[PDB]
């Protein structure tokens, strides 16, 4: 019983090259989806840079206008002293930022995004 | 073994020390190594009897953990300098354990418990690689870290390969651990000049490997593996027991033999430094190695031990070996002293 | 420099003297050259991973290749050393002692 | 002390290195080595590379397991010690978990430490970057990069991968 | 309210390997001419409840050969690792969205081995001995092809993620550009969870009980209800790969029931499979997943590199 | 070569199967006109930000605005 | 976080379901029922004999396969590349090795087991 | 070292724009359209910069621009905006494809009230010119003087005087 | 013995994963790229000998970028002098340092 071989090498084959051209479609529209998405993602990133760059200086001057108030009993201390020579940007650490705060933020802010499910 | 594997298996073994020499990353170097060791094990296991599985289990371990240090020190340096390049390292602590790694892969003293035993399991082709071909990747490395490398170390580590390798060889009637602790008192010898000027290490690097392949080359070509085995090339081709007597006596260090070349330059590096104790000890120290020498030449050469009945029927059969380059590596063993000013080229 | 540097060179240090120090047995310190690797390995890659040198992120994956690459090499050294002996122990390979 | 989390598994790391280190049997030694190799791989995924802690993991799994089948085919003996059969093993495993222990307590009380290096003793939370990657992980990215930057590599890999199986089975012939 | 999330994952796979039992029973009955259980309940439907009754107040036996450390820890991995290969898996919304949840259900099939392994080496005992390192023969057969088709089958998903292979099958199931992967990839199941014709290290006719011939009751249901549990998260896992279900995201129950009938289809086919073909032995197992499974395995690798370059059809990996 | 090749197809026809795949991956991605627009979509898809120019006067290709007709354009992509 | 969570719950109630099978039921020891089991009989010797692995080589090689998928693994993610005939190139390079390693292990019969 | 110069707490102050992500995400395509010029300003004094303190100003006027961007949506096409963004809010991955029909619905409304063209597949990720009149900065990564390098080899080879000059050899 | 074939051959083999400042895939920046920049442009071409003493102040700047070591232990003296400041009760931490402080954006 059954069929010959040639004609179930056909029909395997024949399922190859339908669900070949079915993916070559859909990975092609999933492509421009994804092009779409970055787009959207470019478009948004100036604001979010900013309000990134607003947010970061916000921590910083918090941080530094309260180790004034911390390093004052201490002597020989110099508040905001650079740790570099060079007196270039650095981009701030997580302990520079969330030094000073609770541990819920410091959790949800520096091991959130892989803890996230 | 299938020769395309043979043939397949020793390119592998020179491509690991070319991985070595010619790559400036640290990951390449430590690739180096391990392609080479790897590929090296089953040159060892070419007879399979339990003394080279022996020394292939011991030479496995030691190697091993002399790649693992030098991985550590790599570590230690992309920590502490962010970069891979080869070349100084940027801490002391990875300084030293790179030392350690690349005098276990020496087989430089206190780690020279390793060459003897290695060296007399494995056939004579295989200690030939082993004692040669092994010595050029390490070397390289040292050439390429000595501002990083510690003087302390350095110099205590070629001191110790010296003495050890010195007095190593004096209680030794095998062959095979007479190249091996002449192999540890000369990886001394080279590592010592290697902070004052490395031209001298590799001038030394490459007499050193042109003295051991003829000797090797000989034993060979004699099927000698026992100095009283040795002993009977007399009664069965005399003209070796004159090459071994050149070359034994060349690689003591005696003038006008091409083997004086490394050592007086090595002298002649050290005192210019202002070091005087130091290479005087080595040059007395190596009176050890010309004793063991003068041993077998006592021997092999400048008396005639007695020979068996047998040896009659080998008058009948000349050589078929491969002697391959054994009268050119035996005139540039021994009479290459008048071309000493050569050593400029390794400049 | 960071707190868990100080554990990863310690297990390091302890995998290191575990390893140079045999206790009659190969296999048990066949695994410890694995623990150096495991150590090394976890080192580099919090190294690599912290300063966001990405194009060294490919390192570990390949130092880990050559890992089992030599481990499997002393596995094919330790039945060798296991047919000739009925045991791996470490003190019947003394016969290069002479 | 949840944000201690990545030096909590660190100190779980040393426990099972000191577990196998003491060198028990190597069914223990692979238990003890699976157990380092699957905290450190939640030690390793808290900095950002989930792809190179599970490949760690994995890649120790299925060497463990053909560590298991060699340690009951040729490293077996008829009373294994577990972790406390020998006085020998049960000393130098207390002792790594004392000065452990010891390294511990001397580095959350002073908050800095120094063996041969100096290390901190806060949270190495504070050392993590405070900005994000975009849509990609950087990791990922750099390990891709081992097919389009790494031909080298690929070549000396491969290379040694194949020798590694031929040199594999020019040993164990026995003749 | 994650913790609910939890037990109403765990819970009702405790209860669908349950009656799990009840179906291969039965199932394996009507295919070999009788009857299954239905006596205990209507038509069956309570003997699960009498068995997971009755094994748990059995005497446990521990033995006095017995490394007892590793004798009890054993059948606690395997159900924990039963259990917690069930949190990636998209239902069309998984418990745990992992970035790499492919990989974590491959490394933690290679952690569930060491459960049936350590269980037959710490019963001290010579059947218990061969069923474990029968577990090593056949778990470096299937591992060296079980990451080598799933590697080529996500050359068209174009990442890691399992939710991601919903999108992925969005217009036509993936069983139509990867049938030979896909019936190569559910022999390698079969090899990978035991079952027959790839049973073999519970192996009756060979090995009286196999690994766990000297786990008692209690602790031999931790091994019973988890390689059970596999079997079904195994044929959902197969189910996401090459049956992708249509996936409303306003109404998730339509991709729920449809991929699990057909992930019951398949759990049925795996008892079609139980019942009807004879038993391997372990080495003719490794000289069909290395000599047959792993070369034509390798062709399909290099084709699916180079074909969604050849056609323009690299999938996003975003 | 025909009679082998049918002694191989029935004697060991996993391994045909397996070269001939092998075969059709290596040769076929260099006889595809198709390889080009894989490289072409991979070099269009935009991971980074489009960091700006500084308008210094003289560059006629580099637009002011995306909605300008001047830049690269992706109608390949979107026809095909 | 979660996943911490999942899996202190599943390792929970499977430590769970022990404590209540030992505890629960009625203990009756003597020394012959927890002897092991040798069919009825009494076993001959101990099982922690050296069983000889005559999959050995198989084992070994399995080490180094398993590399593989360390490497051909990232090639989801190297299809992603604007450096893309070179990656194609070395990605069949490395299933191309791979197969090679294979053929050599086939033809010199290391698939085949001893004894 | 120094002290570190940080921008006072008044100086950072000012209007957010107080939306979710979603809300952005659905307006994002017409706020790269409209919206071009003091965002590329604001990016090309970051990337030149290399430093925030010097880029707040700019980047007010970013949040001086997205603002007007969304009340001329608030004032003219709020509600099919607010079916659109809730759309694209509902899912979890926030898919422009699910939602096509409340994108035809705003594009629509946003091209006949308001005039605006959404950007084509392609468009958005342009490298794009930026006419500014604030200077170039001369050392962004304020380095300091490169050291003096050695001095080259010059002059023709004569041979070595003597020979080698080794002891005795006398060439 | 560093024959190097790379530059002879006009090669690269490995070059590429050398430094963190070279060509990263989809142009990602390490954390200490413009300290390794100019450290690198710094000691180029000057040999290590000038190297370790004329470009000492960049090299020191980028090691204390990688292992953050001067940041760490200023931190230490910042948080151990705030929890003496908590534990002699002399000093309150600010509502922002608390949580109730409605965040920037
Ligand atoms: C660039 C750097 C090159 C460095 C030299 C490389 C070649 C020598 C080393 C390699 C080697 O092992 O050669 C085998 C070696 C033979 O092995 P053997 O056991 O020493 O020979 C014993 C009998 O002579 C075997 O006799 P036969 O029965 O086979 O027949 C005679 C045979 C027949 O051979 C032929 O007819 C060869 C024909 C093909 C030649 C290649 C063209 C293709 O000719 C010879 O053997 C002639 C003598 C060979 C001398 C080998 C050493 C050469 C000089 C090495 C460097 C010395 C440096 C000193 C510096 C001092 C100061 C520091 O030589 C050859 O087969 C051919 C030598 C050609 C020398 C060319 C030199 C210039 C190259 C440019
Ligand atoms: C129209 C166009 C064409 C016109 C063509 C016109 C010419 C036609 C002939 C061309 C071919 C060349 C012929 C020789 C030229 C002159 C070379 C010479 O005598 O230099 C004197 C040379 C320096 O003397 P000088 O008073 O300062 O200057 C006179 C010249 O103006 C020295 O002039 P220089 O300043 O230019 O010399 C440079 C430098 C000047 O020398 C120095 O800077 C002093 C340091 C030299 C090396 C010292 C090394 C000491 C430690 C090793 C000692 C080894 C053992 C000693 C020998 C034992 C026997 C093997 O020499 C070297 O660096 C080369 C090293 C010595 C090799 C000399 C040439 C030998 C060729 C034949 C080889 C036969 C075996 C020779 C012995 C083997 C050992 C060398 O004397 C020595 O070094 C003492 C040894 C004697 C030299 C070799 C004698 C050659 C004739 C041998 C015939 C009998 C052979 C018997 C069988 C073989 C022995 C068993
Ligand atoms: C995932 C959803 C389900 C998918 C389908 C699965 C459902 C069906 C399951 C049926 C029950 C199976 C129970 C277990 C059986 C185990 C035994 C077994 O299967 O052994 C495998 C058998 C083994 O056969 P064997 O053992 O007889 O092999 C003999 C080998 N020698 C000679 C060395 C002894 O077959 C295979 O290995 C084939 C695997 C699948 C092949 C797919 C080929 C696809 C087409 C290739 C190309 C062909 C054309 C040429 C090129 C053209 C190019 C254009
Ligand atoms: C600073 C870096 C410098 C780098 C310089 C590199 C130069 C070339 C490499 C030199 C390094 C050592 C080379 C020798 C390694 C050992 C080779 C070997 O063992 O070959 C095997 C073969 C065995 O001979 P057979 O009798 O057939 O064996 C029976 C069964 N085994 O044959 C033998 O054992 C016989 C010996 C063959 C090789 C000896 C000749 C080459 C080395 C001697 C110096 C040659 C002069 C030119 C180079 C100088 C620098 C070394
Ligand atoms: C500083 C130097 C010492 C550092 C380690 C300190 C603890 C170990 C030393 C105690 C001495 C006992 C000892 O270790 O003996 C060697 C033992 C092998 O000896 P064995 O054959 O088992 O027994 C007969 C001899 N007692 O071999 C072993 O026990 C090997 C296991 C060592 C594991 C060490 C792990 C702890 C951390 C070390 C530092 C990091
Ligand atoms: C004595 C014998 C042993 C007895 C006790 C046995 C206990 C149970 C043993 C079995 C469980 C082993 C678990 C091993 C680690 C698994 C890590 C994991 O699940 O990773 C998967 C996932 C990856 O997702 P990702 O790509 O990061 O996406 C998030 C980014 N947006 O990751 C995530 O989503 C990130 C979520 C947080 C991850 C935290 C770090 C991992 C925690 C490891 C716990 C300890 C493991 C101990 C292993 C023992 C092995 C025997
Ligand atoms: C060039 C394209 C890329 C090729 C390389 C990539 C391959 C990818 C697939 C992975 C393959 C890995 C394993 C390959 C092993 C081959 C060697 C081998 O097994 O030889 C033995 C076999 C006969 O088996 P036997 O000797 O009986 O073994 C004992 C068990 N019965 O011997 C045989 O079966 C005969 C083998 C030689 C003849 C095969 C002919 C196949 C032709 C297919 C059509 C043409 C395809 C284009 C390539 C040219 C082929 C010549």
């Amino acid at each position: 019983r059954g069929l010959s071989g040639y004609s179930m090498f056909a029909v395997g084959i024949g399922a190859l090259l339908f669900g070949y051209w079915s993916m070559m479609r859909w990975n092609r529209e999933r492509r421009r989806l994804q092009i779409e998405d970055f787009e959207a993602r470019i478009a948004l990133m100036p604001l979010l840079q900013a309000e990134k760059d607003r947010r970061v200086l916000q921590m910083l001057r918090e941080n530094l206008e309260e180790e004034a108030t911390i390093m004052k009993d201490v002597p020989g201390w110099k508040v905001g002293e650079s740790v570099f020579h060079t007196t270039r940007w650095v981009t701030p650490m997580m302990g520079e930022l969330y030094g000073l705060r609770t541990g819920e933020e410091i959790l949800s802010s520096t091991y959130g995004f892989i803890w996230y499910t | 073994m299938n020769p395309i594997i043979l043939i397949i298996i020793l390119m592998t073994v020179m491509l690991g020390t070319i991985i070595v020499m010619i790559s400036t990353h640290w990951l390449l170097i430590w690739i180096g190594f391990e392609m080479n060791m790897l590929a090296i094990i089953p040159i060892m296991m070419k007879k399979h009897n339990p003394r080279a599985t022996e020394a292939s289990t011991k030479y496995f371990l030691t190697q091993s953990t002399a790649s693992m240090l030098l991985m550590m020190a790599i570590i230690i340096n992309l920590m502490f300098s962010g970069q891979w390049t080869v070349m100084k390292l940027f801490n002391p602590m990875a300084s030293m354990l790179m030392t350690m790694a690349l005098a276990m892969k020496l087989g430089m003293a206190p780690f020279h418990f390793w060459v003897p035993e290695v060296t007399q399991g494995i056939p004579l082709s295989s200690g030939l690689i082993l004692l040669t071909w092994q010595k050029l990747a390490p070397m390289s490395v040292l050439y390429q870290i000595l501002p990083s490398i510690n003087l302390d170390l350095i110099l205590t580590l070629s001191i110790l390969s010296i003495t050890i390798g010195g007095w190593g060889g004096l209680n030794q009637t095998q062959l095979r651990k007479i190249m091996a602790y002449s192999s540890i008192a000369h990886m001394g010898w080279m590592t010592a000049v290697l902070l004052y000027n490395p031209t001298m290490t590799l001038l030394n690097l490459i007499i050193y490997i042109i003295m051991t392949s003829t000797m090797f080359t000989l034993f060979m070509a004699n099927s000698t593996t026992t100095t009283l085995s040795l002993s009977h090339t007399w009664n069965k081709a005399p003209i070796m027991t004159i090459l071994v007597l050149i070359t034994l006596l060349s690689m003591g260090g005696l003038p006008p033999l091409s083997g004086f070349m490394p050592k007086w330059m090595i002298i002649q590096e050290m005192t210019k430094n202002d070091s005087i104790i130091l290479p005087t000890l080595m040059a007395i120290t190596a009176l050890l190695n010309l004793y063991f020498y003068m041993r077998l030449t006592y021997s092999t050469a400048l008396t005639m031990f007695p020979s068996t009945n047998n040896m009659k029927m080998k008058w009948q059969f000349p050589t078929t070996k491969r002697m391959t380059l054994l009268p050119t590596m035996t005139v540039l063993s021994t009479m290459l002293l008048p071309l000493t000013p050569i050593l400029s080229i390794l400049e | 420099m960071s707190l868990v540097y100080m554990n990863i060179m310690m297990a390091f240090t302890v995998s290191l003297t575990g390893l140079l120090m045999y206790r009659s047995h190969l296999m048990s310190s066949l695994l410890c050259l694995e623990g150096m690797m495991l150590s090394l390995f976890i080192l580099a890659t919090l190294m690599i991973l912290n300063s966001h040198f990405t194009l060294a992120s490919m390192m570990p994956i390949i130092l880990l290749v050559f890992a089992a690459c030599e481990a499997a090499l002393g596995l094919s050294l330790l039945v060798m050393v296991s047919n000739t002996y009925g045991t791996d122990y470490v003190q019947n390979l003394n016969l290069l002692q002479c | 002390m949840m944000t201690y989390i990545v030096f909590i598994l660190s100190i779980i790391f040393v426990m099972g290195f000191v577990g196998f280190s003491s060198k028990p049997s190597p069914i223990y030694g692979g238990l003890g080595l699976i157990v380092s190799g699957g905290v450190g791989c939640g030690i390793v995924l808290n900095f950002g590379g989930s792809f190179l802690g599970l490949m760690v993991f994995l890649i120790y799994l299925g060497g463990m397991m053909v560590v298991f089948g060699y340690t009951t085919a040729m490293a077996t003996e008829q009373y294994p010690e577990v972790w406390v059969s020998n006085k020998v093993v049960l000393g130098t495993f207390i002792t790594g978990l004392l000065m452990e222990f010891l390294m511990v307590y001397y580095v959350l009380k002073d908050k800095e430490v120094e063996i041969v290096f100096k290390f901190n003793g806060m949270g190495d939370w504070v050392i993590y970057d405070t900005g994000d990657s975009g849509f990609f992980s950087e990791e990922a990215m750099g390990i891709a990069a081992l097919y389009s930057y790494g031909t080298w590599l690929v070549i000396v890999t491969g290379w040694s991968l194949l020798i590694g199986v031929v040199v594999i089975m020019e040993i164990t012939r026995g003749n | 309210m994650f913790m609910i999330n939890v037990l109403t994952l765990i819970i009702p796979i405790l209860l669908a390997v349950a009656f799990l039992t009840l179906v291969e029973r039965k199932v394996l009955g009507y295919m070999q001419f009788r009857k299954g259980p239905n006596v205990v309940g209507p038509y069956g439907l309570l003997q699960p409840i009498a068995d997971a009754i009755k094994l748990f107040i059995k005497e446990p036996l521990r033995p006095a050969t017995s490394s007892i450390s590793m004798f009890i820890l054993a059948p606690i991995l395997a159900l924990t690792l039963a259990l917690t290969m069930w949190i990636p898996l998209p239902m069309p919304y998984p418990l745990i969205n992992m970035n790499l949840g492919v990989l974590f259900m491959l490394a933690m099939s290679s952690l569930a081995v060491y459960s049936i392994l350590w269980s037959g080496w710490a019963s001290n005992s010579k059947y218990a001995l061969i069923g474990a390192l029968r577990a090593v023969a056949q778990t470096i057969s299937y591992e060296v092809t079980l990451a080598i088709i799933l590697l080529s089958v996500l050359l068209m998903n174009g990442s890691f993620t399992l939710s991601t292979l919903i999108i992925t099958q969005e217009q036509v199931w993936l069983i139509f550009p990867a049938w030979p992967l896909a019936m190569m990839w559910f022999i390698s199941t079969l090899a990978e969870t035991n079952r027959a014709p790839f049973d073999l290290t519970e192996g009756e006719s060979e090995l009286v009980s196999g690994f766990n011939v000297e786990y008692a009751a209690g602790p031999f249901a931790l091994f019973f209800m988890a390689e059970y549990a596999n079997i079904i998260m195994m044929n959902i896992f197969t189910t996401t790969l090459f049956l992708g279900a249509f996936h409303n995201p306003y109404m998730p129950e339509l991709y729920t029931i449809n991929f699990t009938i057909k992930s019951l289809l398949l759990s049925i086919t795996f008892l079609w499979i139980r019942a009807s073909y004879p038993r391997f032995r372990y080495d003719q197992l490794m000289h069909l997943l290395w000599k047959n499974f792993l070369p034509l395995t390798l062709a399909l690798c290099m084709w699916h590199v180079s074909l969604p370059i050849l056609l323009s059809s690299i999938p996003p990996q975003t | 070569v025909a009679a082998f090749l049918k002694n191989v197809w029935a004697k060991e026809p996993v391994l045909v199967a397996s070269f001939a795949i092998a075969g059709l991956a290596v040769i076929l991605p260099t006889l595809s006109p198709y390889t080009k627009y894989s490289l072409m979509i991979n070099r269009a898809t935009p991971y980074n930000y489009p960091v700006p120019l500084r308008d210094d006067g003289n560059m006629p290709d580099v637009p002011s605005h995306p909605q300008d007709p001047q830049g690269p354009s992706l109608e390949w992509l979107k026809r095909l | 976080m979660n996943l911490m969570i999942t899996l202190l719950t599943n390792f929970t109630l499977a430590t769970l379901l022990v404590t209540i099978a030992f505890w629960l039921p009625q203990l009756n020891v003597y020394s012959e029922k927890t002897s092991p089991y040798e069919c009825g009989f009494d076993p001959m010797g101990s099982a922690r004999l050296p069983f000889s692995m005559k999959f050995f080589l198989v084992a070994i090689t399995f080490l180094l396969f398993d590399l593989e998928i360390a490497l051909l693994l990232p090639l989801p993610w190297a299809s992603q590349t604007t450096n893309l005939n070179t990656m194609l190139t070395m990605a069949l390079l490395l299933i191309f090795l791979l197969a090679v390693s294979l053929a050599y292990e086939w033809t010199q019969k290391g698939l085949e087991w001893t004894e | 070292p120094g002290i570190v110069e940080l921008p006072s707490l008044e100086d950072l102050k000012v209007q957010e724009v107080k939306v979710s992500s979603s809300v952005l995400k659905a307006a994002a395509h017409h706020y790269g359209a409209q919206c071009d010029k003091p965002n590329k300003e604001f990016m090309l004094c970051r990337w030149e910069e290399k430093d925030p303190r010097r880029c707040l100003e700019e980047g007010k006027l970013v949040n001086q621009c997205a603002l007007e961007f969304f009340r001329q949506i608030k004032r003219h096409c709020a509600e099919p905006f607010t079916e659109y963004w809730t759309c694209i809010d509902y899912s979890g991955l926030q898919l422009f494809r699910r939602c096509r029909k409340e994108q035809a619905q705003f594009d629509k409304c946003v091209l006949d009230k308001l005039g605006w063209v959404r950007p084509d597949l392609g468009e958005l990720s342009k490298v794009t010119k930026v006419k500014t009149d604030r200077p170039l900065p001369e050392n962004p990564y304020h380095s300091r003087a490169r050291p003096e390098p050695n001095p080259e080899v010059e002059g023709d080879l004569k041979p070595a005087r003597h020979g080698s000059r080794l002891f005795f050899w006398t060439m | 013995p560093f024959f190097d074939v790379q530059k002879k051959l006009g090669v690269d083999l490995d070059h590429w994963m050398t430094i963190q400042s070279a060509e990263q895939p989809h142009r990602i920046p390490a954390r200490c790229h413009a300290f390794e920049k100019e450290w690198i442009e710094c000691a180029h071409g000057i040999g290590s000998i000038r190297a370790e003493k004329e470009c000492k102040i960049e090299f020191e700047d980028f090691r204390e970028c990688l292992l953050r070591q001067k940041t760490m232990k200023r931190l230490n003296a910042i948080k151990r002098q705030r929890d003496k400041l908590i534990k002699e009760g002399k000093y309150t931490p600010p509502p922002h340092h608390s949580g109730q402080e409605d965040l920037r954006p």
